[PDB]
C-alpha cells in the first residue's frame, strides 16, 4: 500500500540526476560506427564463393 | 572427399533415425488438455486418474491404452502468450463447479472463461468437453435460494431437472463457431467406472469425426 | 490529511517535471539527417542449409562461438546441436519436461541451457567425457513460466520470467545472486551488452528497461509502443537498442540521447513483431513477423531493403552470427533455415 | 487422323507425369501431411508412374500399326509387368479402402496399432501378393498377345478384381453405414449427408465404371470361350489405362490438408 | 574413474583360433566406435580393425583381411574379437580403444589395459631419431614429416600426437595438429603446414618422458612410424 507508492517516488528521484547527450550528437555516434565499419559487414555487400564457407 | 565425414554421417544419420522412432512413439499416443477453474473441480475428477511447481503431467492408462493429462491452473500468469504452445490436443476438459454461484460472481467469470477459449484462433478445430461437478451438492441449494438470484432476464421453476439443464443451456450457447466442434456435457457420478467412461466413449467420437476430416466424409 | 492521494499525484508531477523535459534538448529528427545517406539496394538473398530433422514448433535458437554451431529446441522435449556447413546435427539432448519457451548457448562453447512451462532452467553439458549428455545443474526459483535467458559466463545466468522479474543465477553455488524487483507486466525476453555490465528486459507492459547488473537496481525506464513487447536485441556498439510489438511497429530507443528514436511501420499487413535481430554492423535491422515474412529495414531509412520467403508457419525466431555471415530463420513447422 | 488420338494418349501420359509425382512431393515436403496413411498414397503413384512411363508408349507402339518388334522376348516381360503394375494397383486401392474401414470401426485402440512399420509391412505384402499373381506368366512357360490356360485366367481375373471389388463394395456399404450413425444446425446436416453420399458414390462408381467392363469381358472368355467383337475389348483396355490417370484426381481433392499443399506449391510461381 | 576390463591367456601355437574380450564400464559404450590397436614388442604401434557405433561400418587393414571377426554386444557392454589361422608373426600386445567422430571430438583419447599374445601401398611417415639429449628446461622438436598433403581445404589437419609412458598404456597429447586433449599441460605447442610438422615442448619436467608417437589419419589404414624416445644422457 504505502511501499508500492513509496518505491515509484523514489525512483523518480533517482532517475533525476542524468547527464544526457544531444540528440544530434548521438545520431552522429550511430552514423559514424556505421561508416567507419562499413567494408567488415559481409551482408550489407555480397562476397564470392572463395570468401564463403557457405557457396 | 570424406575423410572422416564417412563416420560423421554414421552420427549424423543414427541420432536422426532416433529422433524419428522416438517422435512416432509420441505422435501415435493421444492427449487430453484440463482447463478449469479457480480450485472448482479439477481434484475430485483426478482421483481415479492418478497412476499406471509449473505444470505436472498426469500419465495413467484404461483400456491398455495411455493418457496424458495436462494441467493448466498452477501457471500463476496469463493466459494469452502461452496458450497456442498448447495446441494439437485431442480433447480439451473444462471442469466447472456448481455450488459456487452464491460466493462473489465465480458462475459469471467461469462463462467469460469459457467464451475465450471457445472463440480461439488456435482452438478451432479442438472439440471443448465440460464437466459439472456436485451434483447431489446441488440439489439442496435449491431450496434456500434459488437460482434467479441475479437473473432478472429468465425466469423458470425451483426444480432440480430445470436448474441442472439451465446451467447446460447457458454454458451450450456461447460458441459463436457451431460446425467444427462440438461441446460434451456430462454430470459427475460417485462411481468409478460411468465417471470416465463416456470421456472414453467422447474421445472416441472425436477420433471418428477426424477420420471423418480425413477422408472428406464430414 | 491523508496524503496518500498527493503521494499518488507526486509521480506525475516527478514525470511532468523530469520525464517531459525533452522539449528544448530532444529537437534533431532523423529526417533532417538521413537526407543524404545512401541506400543498402534490394538484396537477394536465398537459403543455402533447410535443416530438416525436427518434428514440432521451433521458437528457441542460439549461435555457438566460432560462428558454427546452431543450438535448436522441439516441442517435444528435444535439443539437437546442430551444425551450419555440413547439414549435421551432433548433439541429441532428451529432455525431462516436453514444452521449451527459450534456450542458450555458452560464450565460451561448454554448456547449454534450456526452460520452460515447468519453471526450472535445466543447465546441461556437452563436454563431458562420462556420458556426454547428462544433466549439469537444473536451477528453480520462479513461479510463472520462464520466457528468456542468456549466459553471461560459465558461472552466471540471467534468466527472466512471468512473474514479473528477472534474476541472475549462480552455476558454482546453485542459488541465486540477487532478483530485479520493480517490474509491473510480464517480461517477455532480454538482451545484453557485449561486455556484460547493463541488460535490457521486455514487458507486456510496453517498457523497456534497462537494468544494472552488478548494483542489482534499475536504471532506466522507456515507453512508446501501445501493445505487448515480444523481442528485444541490442545495437553492437552500446548506444541504441531495438523492440518489437505487436502493432507492426518496430521502434529504436536510444541510451545516450534518451529519446525514440525511429519507428517501423509495415502498412501492408498489422500483424505482431515476433522476432528482432541486428547485423554486424548496422544498417540492417532484420524483423521476422506473424504474417509469414522475415523484413529487412534500414537502420536510418526506414524502408524495407527486400524480403525473405516463408515458411508454413511463422518465422519466430531469428540469428545473426558474431561476424556477420550467415542469417537463421527459425518457424513452427520444423524448417530451421539458414539464408545468405 | 489416328496419331492425333495417341497424341490425346501422349496428353493421358502427360497427366500422369503431372500428378503423381507431385502427389509424392506433397508427402515429402510437408507438416500436416506426416500421417502414416500416406505411404499407401506414395506407393500408389509409384505404380501409377510405373504403369505409364514403361507400358503406355510400347501400347501406343503396339496399337499403332499393330505387329511386336523391338525384341522377340520382350513379350512375356511386357505381359508380366502390365500385369503387375495394374494388380498392384488394385490391392493398394482396396488397401486404402480397408485401412479407412479400419480408422472408424474401432476408433481408439488401432491408432496404437497403425504404425509406419505395419504400413510398410501392408505395402510389402501387396507388392509380394501381385508379384505372386505375376509369376505364372513367368514360370509354366508377330502379335503379341494376352493368352493363356483355363486354369490360370480364371484364377488371376478373380485374385486381381473380383475379390478387391467385392471386398471394397462391403466395406464402403459399412462405411457408409457408420457415417450415418455418426450423424445424429439441421441445413449443416442435410447438405453434409448428400455431401459424403456423393464421395461414397463417386469413390465406388468410377473404380467400377473404370475396371468392371474389361474383367467382364476378360472372364467371359473362359467361361464360355461366344462374343470376340474385338472393337469393346481394346476400349475397355483403354478405360482400364485411365485409372493411372485418374487417381490423383479422387483420392486428394476431398481432404483440405490435401488442397492447402496443393495451393503452396501452386502459389510460389505465381 | 572409467574402467576397461579385460583378460589373458597362454601361448598359443600357429593355427589356432581365439576369441578375446573387452568390457567397459564408466561410460555409454553404444555411442563409441572401436579400434583394435596391436603394439609388437619391437615398440612399432600397428593397427587391426575398427567398428562404428551404428554397426554399419567395419574396416580393417591391408595385412588384416580375411580371417578375422569382430563383433560387439551393447546390453552386456563387451567387444568380441574372433581370430582365426594364428602366426607366428602377428602375435603382440593388445589395445581395446574407444573413439567418436564428431566436430570438436578427441579420438584415441583413452585407452586400455589389452591381451598379450606370444610364440614359442599405404602412406610412407619418416620418425627418425629416436635418440635425443634432454635435460629439464631444455626444448625439443621431434620430427615427423608427411608425403601426402593433408591440405583437404577443410580444413583440418588429420595428426595425432600420443605419449607412451614406460610401464602403463599410451595416451593422447594433441588431437588434430593444433588442439590439446583433456587433462593434457600446456606444454605440448604444436604446429605446422600442410607437410611441415614441429612439436614444440618448452620448459621441460623429467615426469612425462617417453616414446612420441605420430598418426596420420586422413585415409584408411593407420599409418605409423618407428617411434620417437628421449634420454635423460
Ligand atoms: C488379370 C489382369 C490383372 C491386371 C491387368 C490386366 C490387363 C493387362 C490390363 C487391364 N488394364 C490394363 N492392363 C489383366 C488381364
Amino acid at each position: 500500500s504505502i511501499a508500492q507508492a513509496r518505491k515509484l517516488v523514489e525512483q523518480l528521484k533517482m532517475e533525476a540526476n542524468i547527464d544526457r547527450i544531444k540528440v544530434s550528437k548521438a545520431a552522429a555516434d550511430l552514423m559514424a560506427y556505421c561508416e567507419a565499419h562499413a567494408k567488415e559487414d559481409p551482408l550489407l555487400t555480397p562476397v564470392p564463393a572463395s570468401e564463403n564457407p557457405f557457396r | 572427399l570424406s575423410a572422416e565425414d564417412k563416420a560423421a554421417v554414421e552420427r549424423s544419420k543414427m541420432i536422426d533415425r532416433n529422433l524419428r522412432e522416438d517422435g512416432e512413439k509420441a505422435a501415435r499416443e493421444v492427449k487430453l488438455l484440463l482447463l478449469g477453474a479457480g480450485e472448482s473441480g479439477k481434484s475430485t475428477i483426478v482421483k481415479q486418474m492418478k497412476i499406471i511447481t509449473g505444470i505436472v503431467e498426469t500419465h495413467f492408462t484404461f483400456k491398455d491404452l495411455h493418457f496424458k493429462m495436462f494441467d493448466v491452473g498452477g501457471q500463476r500468469s496469463e493466459r494469452k502468450k502461452w496458450i497456442h504452445c498448447f495446441e494439437g490436443v485431442t480433447a480439451i476438459i473444462f471442469c466447472v463447479a456448481l455450488s459456487d454461484y452464491d460466493l462473489v460472481n465465480r458462475m459469471h467469470e467461469s462463462m467469460k472463461l469459457f467464451d475465450s477459449i471457445c472463440n480461439n484462433k488456435w482452438f478451432t478445430d479442438t472439440s471443448i468437453i465440460l464437466f459439472l461437478n456436485k451434483k447431489d451438492l446441488f440439489e439442496e441449494k435449491i431450496k434456500k435460494s434459488p437460482l434467479t438470484i441475479c437473473y432478472p432476464e429468465y425466469a423458470g421453476s425451483n426444480t432440480y431437472e430445470e436448474a441442472a439443464a439451465y446451467i447446460q443451456c447457458q454454458f451450450e450457447d456461447l460458441n459463436k463457431r457451431k460446425d467444427t466442434k462440438e461441446i460434451y456435457t456430462h454430470f459427475t457420478c460417485a462411481t468409478d467406472t460411468k465417471n470416465v467412461q463416456f470421456v472414453f466413449d467422447a474421445v472416441t467420437d472425436v477420433i471418428i469425426k477426424n477420420n471423418l476430416k480425413d477422408c472428406g466424409l464430414f | 490529511q491523508s496524503e496518500l492521494d498527493q503521494l499518488r499525484q507526486e509521480a506525475e508531477q516527478l514525470k511532468n517535471q523530469i520525464r517531459d523535459a525533452r522539449k528544448a534538448c530532444a529537437d534533431a529528427t532523423l529526417s533532417q539527417i538521413t537526407n543524404n545517406i545512401d541506400p543498402v539496394g534490394r538484396i537477394q538473398m536465398r537459403t543455402r542449409r533447410t535443416l530438416r530433422g525436427h518434428l514440432a514448433k521451433i521458437y528457441a535458437m542460439h549461435w555457438g562461438t566460432d560462428s558454427r554451431l546452431l543450438v535448436s529446441a522441439s516441442q517435444d522435449g528435444k535439443l539437437i546441436i546442430w551444425d551450419s556447413y555440413t547439414t549435421n546435427k551432433v548433439h541429441a539432448i532428451p529432455l525431462r519436461s516436453s514444452w521449451v519457451m527459450t534456450c542458450a548457448y555458452a560464450p565460451s562453447g561448454n554448456y547449454v541451457a534450456c526452460g520452460g512451462l515447468d519453471n526450472i532452467c535445466s543447465i546441461y553439458n556437452l563436454k563431458t567425457r562420462e556420458g556426454n549428455v547428462r544433466v549439469s545443474r537444473e536451477l528453480a526459483g520462479h513461479t510463472g513460466y520462464l520466457s528468456c535467458c542468456r549466459f553471461l559466463d560459465d558461472n552466471q545466468i540471467v534468466t527472466s520470467s512471468g512473474d514479473t522479474t528477472c534474476a541472475l543465477w549462480d552455476i558454482e553455488t546453485g542459488q541465486q545472486t540477487t532478483t530485479f524487483t520493480g517490474h509491473t507486466g510480464d517480461v517477455m525476453s532480454l538482451s545484453l551488452a557485449p561486455d556484460t555490465r547493463l541488460f535490457v528486459s521486455g514487458a507486456c507492459d510496453a517498457s523497456a528497461k534497462l537494468w544494472d547488473v552488478r548494483e542489482g537496481m534499475c536504471r532506466q525506464t522507456f515507453t512508446g509502443h501501445e501493445s505487448d513487447i515480444n523481442a528485444i536485441c541490442f545495437f553492437p556498439n552500446g548506444n541504441a537498442f531495438a523492440t518489437g510489438s505487436d502493432d507492426a511497429t518496430c521502434r529504436l530507443f536510444d541510451l545516450r540521447a534518451d529519446q525514440e528514436l525511429m519507428t517501423y511501420s509495415h502498412d501492408n499487413i498489422i500483424c505482431g513483431i515476433t522476432s528482432v535481430s541486428f547485423s554486424k554492423s548496422g544498417r540492417l535491422l532484420l524483423a521476422g513477423y506473424d504474417d509469414f515474412n522475415c523484413n529487412v529495414w534500414d537502420a536510418l531509412k526506414a524502408d524495407r531493403a527486400g524480403v525473405l520467403a516463408g515458411h508454413d508457419n511463422r518465422v519466430s525466431c531469428l540469428g545473426v552470427t558474431d561476424d556477420g555471415m550467415a542469417v537463421a530463420t527459425g518457424s513452427w513447422d520444423s524448417f530451421l533455415k539458414i539464408w545468405n | 487422323a489416328t496419331a492425333a488420338i495417341a497424341a490425346a494418349i501422349t496428353f493421358l501420359i502427360l497427366f500422369t507425369i503431372f500428378g503423381n509425382a507431385l502427389v509424392i512431393l506433397a508427402v515429402l515436403t510437408s507438416r500436416s501431411l506426416r500421417a502414416p496413411q500416406n505411404l499407401f498414397l506414395v506407393s500408389l503413384a509409384a505404380a501409377d508412374i510405373l504403369v505409364a512411363t514403361l507400358i503406355i508408349p510400347f501400347s501406343l507402339a503396339n496399337e499403332l500399326l499393330g505387329y511386336w518388334y523391338f525384341r522377340r522376348t520382350w513379350c512375356e516381360v511386357y505381359l508380366a509387368l502390365d500385369v503387375l503394375f495394374c494388380t498392384s494397383s488394385i490391392v493398394h486401392l482396396c488397401a486404402i479402402s480397408l485401412d479407412r474401414y479400419w480408422a472408424v470401426s474401432r476408433a481408439l485402440e488401432y491408432n496404437s496399432k497403425r504404425t509406419p512399420r505395419r504400413i510398410k509391412c501392408i505395402i510389402l505384402t501387396v507388392w509380394l501378393i501381385a508379384a505372386v499373381i505375376s509369376l505364372p506368366p513367368l514360370i509354366y512357360k508377330p502379335q503379341c498377345k494376352l493368352n493363356q490356360e483355363a486354369w490360370y485366367i480364371l484364377a488371376s481375373s478373380i485374385g486381381s478384381f473380383f475379390a478387391p471389388c467385392l471386398i471394397m463394395i462391403l466395406v464402403y456399404l459399412r462405411i457408409y453405414l457408420i457415417a450415418k450413425r455418426s450423424n445424429r444446425r439441421r441445413r449443416a446436416q442435410l447438405t453434409r449427408e448428400k455431401r459424403f453420399t456423393f464421395v461414397l458414390a463417386v469413390v465406388i462408381g468410377v473404380f467400377v465404371l473404370c475396371w468392371f467392363p474389361f474383367f467382364f469381358s476378360y472372364s467371359l472368355g473362359a467361361i464360355c470361350p461366344c462374343k470376340v467383337p474385338h472393337g469393346l475389348f481394346q476400349f475397355f483396355f483403354w478405360i482400364g489405362y485411365c485409372n493411372s490417370s485418374l487417381n490423383p484426381v479422387i483420392y486428394t481433392i476431398f481432404n483440405q490438408d490435401f488442397r492447402r499443399a496443393f495451393r503452396r506449391i501452386l502459389c510460389r510461381p505465381w | 574413474d572409467v574402467q576397461l576390463v579385460e583378460s589373458g591367456g597362454g601361448l598359443v601355437q600357429p593355427g589356432g583360433s581365439r576369441k578375446l574380450s573387452c568390457s567397459a564400464s564408466g561410460f555409454a559404450f553404444s555411442s563409441f566406435g572401436m579400434h583394435w590397436v596391436r603394439q609388437a614388442p619391437e615398440k612399432g604401434l600397428e593397427w587391426v580393425a575398427y567398428i562404428s557405433s551404428g554397426s554399419g561400418t567395419i574396416y580393417y587393414a591391408d595385412t588384416v583381411k580375411g580371417r578375422f571377426t569382430i563383433s560387439r554386444d551393447d546390453p552386456k557392454n563387451t567387444l568380441f574379437l574372433q581370430m582365426t589361422s594364428l602366426r607366428s608373426e602377428d602375435t603382440a600386445m593388445y589395445y581395446c580403444v574407444r573413439s567418436i567422430y564428431y566436430y570438436g571430438s578427441s579420438p584415441f583419447d583413452f585407452w586400455g589395459q589389452g591381451t598379450t599374445l606370444t610364440v614359442s601401398s599405404d602412406i610412407v611417415m619418416t620418425q627418425a631419431t629416436s635418440s635425443v639429449p634432454v635435460t629439464p628446461g631444455e626444448s625439443v622438436s621431434i620430427s615427423c614429416r608427411s608425403s601426402k598433403s593433408l591440405l583437404h581445404s577443410n580444413g583440418n589437419t588429420y595428426l595425432y600426437w600420443f605419449l607412451q609412458r614406460p610401464g602403463q598404456s599410451p595416451q593422447l597429447l594433441i588431437y588434430r595438429m593444433s588442439n590439446l586433449a583433456s587433462g593434457v599441460p600446456d606444454r605440448f605447442s604444436g604446429s605446422g603446414s600442410g607437410t611441415a610438422f614441429t612439436l614444440t615442448i618448452s620448459r621441460l619436467e623429467a615426469e612425462d618422458v617417453g616414446v612420441y608417437y605420430c598418426m596420420q589419419h586422413l585415409e584408411y589404414p593407420l599409418t605409423f612410424g618407428a617411434g620417437t624416445k628421449l634420454e635423460l644422457k
